[PDB]
């Protein structure tokens, strides 16, 4: 038996690369820069060892949405000039009680075209964005930490689908196993050019407009008996989720500096009305149900599940945080998590608008939403969830969030890149003449 | 025709029917990233031909060599290695024997390219 | 016969590629960042189909001059102070007639380097310059819209020519016919590494400075018959046109900021006249002469050619305009186009001076112009025309342009690049032992 | 000396004479236009290595196969192929023949990288 | 005979080429970005020129250490509304007579994150960073040339050593020559993949914290003969140099704006003391026999060696300008060099303290470096000098520097850049069949 | 073993042993200085390794050629050659003559890649 030397065999081993995008009015994620996309080839006998929790491609995906998105609020306006002091006073035309002392009527001086001369301009703002200091005296919620980019009103929120592909040498691993729990061997591995349409949608407590399961709702943890680790549930079938800004709002453009606009509320058409969300009661509670039922195989069959609101924190991770429309919706999720389990209604979730929004948790850069005209109306889909475990036989699981990568865990928990070693030596009778 | 990686799980005598699968797709926010993937894999890529033209196997696929096998990377017989295993299953037992057999490689062609070198000179 | 494999074969497919620069103070088109130059191969029975009209190096170019464009002028001042109110007369020292309104005096209060301190300063700003509010009170008209970034007075805009070279495995074709309409095939083609020197010349309705025809005036236009698309006329003999501002002005630096600093007309030292090109009549006319008969050629014998001016829309596209010795002239140019032809004097074209100048057609990204010191005396040659048709026995051709890739089409009219196909499978006898 | 592509409008019998005249010739924000053009050419070139090798003609100008000329991509004789024709106006007829050719020749060198392999043992 | 192809033979070029980092809180020097590092072959037999007054390694540092600095300084506070009046008053509070009108109060109005509201605020400024514009009224020094982007306090300016690697296909010789004057013929001659750690130690007139003699102290110039050169002196022991600030400072937060903040000197508490340098009278004394006893080889055993101070010129040209604790000092050193030499004491040099720095020689590019809270205690060594001598019996040195490149000249001397030729090719008796 | 560039100060002869230790060391803002540095280096390899393929040198470290040394590029004997000097010594002496070579060992393969061409047409 000699050495002989194969070239091309197909031996891969586990390794971080720099996935390139591809993506089937501008956009933050931009599908310009993306190339175009095109697949699947099935590895039988082929026994992989996947683990989503040490997967570095939602690593490389939060870095890659975080750089799309502070690149895309570059060019245009910096609202700065917007530090100063506010004359707020409350609207009271026509609020509903649930909104009261929510929008603020501010008046303000602005600066003009030009240089020397001075604008009286008023602005409605919520009670969420201004703080008072001592009509009263108000200044916006982040001017003590950084002065910061009014959005760009070309440039759209909305979620596009990208696909994260490989270089040449290296592949993309595919679990097909439809009860994968994201770590172990997976029996039935496939090769993909590279991956789905992965939305990068922003959102918390909640996996809106996500991918669903196959089979049965997955319940998917680090280490499950660690209260520390989140947890992330997977729904097989959706629960749709109606969202909703009633407020006519009417957008007015104040001319700030030469070229500089900045879009500011002038005045509801109508009454104000709180935003909502609405999710069927029946949808959601057997979901629950659904989600009791596997969360029992790893707490036990009379171990009592109990599901309570948020422990405390941020707005951004007490609140179901996300975005549509354009305007950046905080609903109050206490009424989805009620409920205790032993062995046509709908639910409203009074949700709260802000415009100076700070989402990747980076202190020093706030983004300024600038108002929607009209109504706005939004329907997503409740596609998992994002749990927390308290600290019995009685166990409470509480909505998590904040972190970012565990909403783009859940679309990359199947995918592996792996780095191609062609070169391969093996016994044969050959001998070089 | 089973695609790229398609034999990943044959056996190693059915999966080097396919080693120009493999062998051609080794080669071919958005900008430098995606420019320097391009340079790491025809780095890659260059690096793998150069060893196997140091080992005298430039431009073959299937290249066999005078080095014996030492029987302490392996003991197993030919019948169970080409039709018994796979070549990742193979990677993982001599994957700590490849640095020494790439060296006895790297040198037994060089003592080949002085033994030509000579007999030519007659 | 047997397959047998040639590689190296001399075979070309159309392509589109990245050429990079070459080049034989510092100029806004920074040849000092591109490589210096150098190799003439002719290529007999080859004859190569060229296209001018959808030639991928005329679009590669206007990006390249944008992108050069706009890259000098990051590192200079951004004039967002002069936003202001200007309290503006009018000069009225020594003007002549025509020169009756278009030069204001205009008084504003500056910023200093100490940022407590206010400066009132003076200059002098054209009538195309600024805009009145309703001394009376004038604004600048680059303040509504962006603001004006100053060019530095140590970078250049002479043109100086660049040279667009192929990457490896590409080649790039030229047409020696001498014939050539821009379009079909060319008995004589030739490749080159990379083209002669093509002075970005930046001027409208007319081709200043360019390549002239070998033999005799070339009419170039995509479709003849169609009068929306320009006509590219090329003369074989140049037209010289001497341009002059005979305005002594003196620049005046004002310091607006630590660092940054405004350079602005403080008083023209003697009398103020009106700017003005002068073109002569004989040479023209013989010029035109030659243009209407190859003209003839396209719209027959008995067909009558009028030649009337722009038709109408900004001053950029209804004037000759253009730039040298640093000042950006708008030139009438109706003397020039007055003529209607069957079957030691000159002519004086009044021009009128910017200092805002958008350039490339881009709306909200402005340049300020700095005076130049002293009187502006400049020869050009006139090496061709833009002419439009407009929809009897005459037809009527006014001057055109607008368009810049009209004017760089016509010096990439003769080049094509193409993609090396080195292999190539052929039958013979031969057999692989 | 015609220089490169100097012979693109001779006979392909007197065409194949500089292969080597243009084989050298496909090797050698702004930085990163020039950057990109390079990387371009490496891997461009790279391909066509490539699959000059899985022929079994690497390091080949001009390579011999064992793949017959099948009479449908071209029944013209030997005669009126060198010498009246020209390399841009074979590539321009045997176009759509060019992929099922290609695959011949991959074809038939992996046969030969056995057939030579499977003798070599005896 | 015939001719033999043989590749990678072992023979190298002289070449130019871009060696990248490796290095083993931010640094200014981000070897964060650079690589890690990890190799030490000899080359007998192997006789190499080196030429250290033309190497390029010296250009490619002094480029990248540039580089490196002005790029720390773009996500920094840029102090344009420093640019104020500022009215001034004499620190007299237990003042001694050496700092008697070094440091002075300055009360300035300031900005606010409100941009209504202004901010009556007080700085200690020195003398040095203050001119006055005829309590008095004055102004900061860096305000009719710039604006000071004021250094990051997180940025750290403390050197650490950083490698330069020869990318592949080029080779870095370095010269195991101990008595090597920096040109011509090295007999030990080693190959490296990279250098020894070479910290960017910034000073002027004393070459601090570098690399020692092995055997005996090194005098080496581009040519003796020629004074217009400097004398780069190498010591084969260390002089070791204390500096201290006595002073107390108060760093106090002036928040200028929403986000950006400006640290003051408050106050400081305490007595107010000079700061200086201490080198040992013997030490340095023993130092300067051992410079002389090798400078008389090059100018005779009979000549008269003089040590006076510095000329004239800037203050960073006549005085040991250097940076440790993150102050700037500007030490006398005139009794360093102060001895004539014919064939437990320390020595005190009074420092003087910037706050605005122009480092590397630019106008128009300045940087604040806020007030380091505390006393500064600082040990260093002096290991060379950076001598100038002047056009009879005796000859005058006086320190030189201002050139940063020939700090680092004293660190890359031993090191050349090859380019490795592998083809080669030879005359065998050997034929191809 | 002497490491990279060890036997430089080594004889020809001695040199010429320790060929694949040079070999395998050529192939392996502040982003792109890497970045374009590495696009060098394989560019420079390429153009070594294309210089040995249109020479028939492809695949090989010391090759055998057809071109007969002129001895008016260098009158020294073997023994003087191989043994006394060093390939940096060698370099300097035929570095006028280094493009004369190179344009026949070109010359020489092209005429010895259709004598063998024209020989399997038989
Ligand atoms: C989850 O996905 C759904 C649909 O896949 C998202 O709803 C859609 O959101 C987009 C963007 O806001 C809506 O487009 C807009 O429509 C309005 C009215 O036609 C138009 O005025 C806008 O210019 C824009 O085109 C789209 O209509 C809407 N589709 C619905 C509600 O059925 C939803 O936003 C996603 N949720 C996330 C990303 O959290
Ligand atoms: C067409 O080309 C001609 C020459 O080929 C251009 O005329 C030249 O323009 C340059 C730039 O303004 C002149 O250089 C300047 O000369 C003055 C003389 O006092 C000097 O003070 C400046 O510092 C600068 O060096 C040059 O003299 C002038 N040559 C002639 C013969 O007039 C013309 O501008 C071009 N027309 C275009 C680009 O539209
Ligand atoms: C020459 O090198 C010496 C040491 O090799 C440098 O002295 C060291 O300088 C650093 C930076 O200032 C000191 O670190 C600081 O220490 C203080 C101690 O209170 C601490 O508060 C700071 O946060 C920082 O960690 C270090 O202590 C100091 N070491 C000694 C022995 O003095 C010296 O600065 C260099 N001289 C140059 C570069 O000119
Ligand atoms: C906008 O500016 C106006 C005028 O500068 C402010 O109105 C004055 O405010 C000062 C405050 O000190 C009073 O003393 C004056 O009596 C006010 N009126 C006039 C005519 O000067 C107004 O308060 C500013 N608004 C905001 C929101 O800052
Ligand atoms: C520059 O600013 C000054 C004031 O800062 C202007 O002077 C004022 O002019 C108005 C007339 O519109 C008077 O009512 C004020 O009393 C003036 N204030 C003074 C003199 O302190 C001056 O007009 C400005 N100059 C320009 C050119 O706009
Ligand atoms: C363009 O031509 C006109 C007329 O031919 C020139 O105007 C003459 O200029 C000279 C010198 O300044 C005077 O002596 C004449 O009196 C002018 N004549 C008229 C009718 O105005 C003008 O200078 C030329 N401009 C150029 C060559 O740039
Ligand atoms: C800060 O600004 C105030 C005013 O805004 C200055 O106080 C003025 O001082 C001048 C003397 O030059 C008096 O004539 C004015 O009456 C003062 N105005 C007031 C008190 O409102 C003060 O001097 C400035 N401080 C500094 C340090 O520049
Ligand atoms: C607005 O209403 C809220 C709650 O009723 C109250 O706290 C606040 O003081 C009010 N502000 C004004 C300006 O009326
Ligand atoms: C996931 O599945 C693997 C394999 O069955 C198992 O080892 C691991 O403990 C599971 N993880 C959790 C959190 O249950
Ligand atoms: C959310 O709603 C629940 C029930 O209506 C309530 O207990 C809770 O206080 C609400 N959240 C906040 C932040 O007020
Ligand atoms: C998987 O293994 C079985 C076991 O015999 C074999 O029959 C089959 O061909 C294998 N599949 C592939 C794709 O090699
Ligand atoms: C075979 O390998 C063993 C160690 O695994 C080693 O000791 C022995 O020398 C090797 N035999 C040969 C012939 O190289
Ligand atoms: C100043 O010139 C303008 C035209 O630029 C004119 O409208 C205005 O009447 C003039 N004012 C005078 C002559 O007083
Ligand atoms: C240009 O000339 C060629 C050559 O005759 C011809 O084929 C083509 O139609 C002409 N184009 C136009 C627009 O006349
Ligand atoms: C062009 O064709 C003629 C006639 O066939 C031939 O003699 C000549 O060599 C050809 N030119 C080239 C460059 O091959
Ligand atoms: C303050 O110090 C300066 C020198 O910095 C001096 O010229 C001035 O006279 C001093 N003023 C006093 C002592 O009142
Ligand atoms: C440095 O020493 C070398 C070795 O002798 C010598 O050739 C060279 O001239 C010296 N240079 C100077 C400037 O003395
Ligand atoms: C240096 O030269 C000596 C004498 O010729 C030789 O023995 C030794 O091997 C050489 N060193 C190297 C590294 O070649």
């Amino acid at each position: 038996l000699w050495v002989t030397v194969y070239y091309g065999v197909p031996v891969w081993k586990d390794a971080e690369t720099t996935l390139f995008c591809a993506s089937d009015k501008h956009n933050v994620w931009a599908t310009h820069a993306c190339v175009p996309t095109d697949q699947e080839i099935h590895l039988e006998n082929v026994t992989e060892e996947f683990n989503m929790w040490k997967n570095n491609m939602v690593e490389q995906m939060h870095t890659d949405i975080i750089s799309l998105w502070d690149q895309s609020l570059k060019p245009c306006v910096k609202l700065t000039p917007l530090c100063v002091t506010l004359q707020c006073t409350n609207v009271t035309n026509n609020i509903t009680d649930d909104m009261r002392g929510e929008l603020k009527n501010c008046s303000f001086n602005m600066t003009t075209e030009l240089r020397d001369k001075k604008q009286k301009v008023y602005s409605l703002f919520y009670r969420l964005d201004v703080v008072q200091i001592n009509n009263k005296e108000y200044r916006l919620i982040n001017c003590n930490t950084s002065a910061c980019t009014q959005a760009c009103p070309k440039v759209s929120f909305e979620p596009i689908p990208i696909h994260y592909c490989a270089p040449a040498g290296f592949a993309i691993l595919k679990c097909k196993d439809k009860k994968f729990n994201g770590t172990g061997p997976c029996p039935s591995v496939s090769t993909v050019q590279c991956t789905h349409g992965i939305k990068p949608v922003v959102s918390t407590q909640l996996l809106l407009n996500g991918s669903l399961a196959e089979e049965e709702v997955m319940i998917r943890s680090e280490n499950i008996t660690n209260n520390a680790k989140n947890i992330l549930v997977q729904f097989n079938t959706p629960v749709q989720i109606n969202c909703t800004r009633p407020n006519n709002n009417t957008r007015k453009s104040i001319r700030i500096g030469p070229g500089q606009a900045f879009y500011a509320t002038g005045d509801i058409i109508g009454d104000i009305r709180q935003a909502h969300c609405n999710v069927s009661k029946a949808t959601w509670n057997e979901t629950l149900g659904k989600v009791v039922k596997q969360l029992r195989k790893h707490f036990g069959n009379n171990t009592i599940i109990r599901f309570a609101n948020s422990s405390g924190g941020d707005l951004e991770v007490t609140t179901h945080s996300f975005n549509c429309g354009g305007e950046f919706f905080y609903c109050n999720t206490s009424g989805l998590f009620n409920s205790t389990w032993i062995s046509n209604d709908s639910i409203t979730l009074p949700c709260r608008i802000k415009q100076i929004i700070n989402m990747w948790q980076r202190i020093g850069q706030c983004m300024y939403a600038p108002p929607i005209q009209g109504v706005i109306r939004c329907v997503s889909n409740i596609t998992g969830l994002i749990l927390t475990r308290d600290g019995s036989t009685t166990e409470t699981f509480r909505p998590g969030g904040g972190d970012m990568r565990d909403n783009w865990r859940s679309e990359l928990y199947k995918y592996k890149v792996v780095k191609i070693e062609p070169l391969g030596v093996a016994p044969t009778r050959c001998k070089r003449r | 025709f089973l695609g790229f990686l398609g034999a990943a799980g044959s056996t190693m005598g059915a999966a080097s029917m396919t080693l120009t699968v493999q062998a051609r797709n080794l080669l071919s926010v958005w900008g430098i990233k995606q420019l320097q993937a391009r340079v790491l894999a025809v780095e890659r890529y260059l690096r793998d031909q150069q060893l196997l033209g140091i080992w005298g196997c430039s431009g073959k696929l299937i290249c066999c060599t005078n080095v014996p096998w030492n029987s302490s990377w392996s003991n197993r017989n030919l019948s169970e290695i080409w039709d018994n295993m796979t070549w990742l299953q193979w990677d993982k037992e001599i994957s700590n024997y490849t640095q020494i057999i790439y060296g006895l490689l790297e040198e037994s062609q060089n003592q080949q390219e002085k033994n030509e070198q000579d007999l030519l000179a007659l």
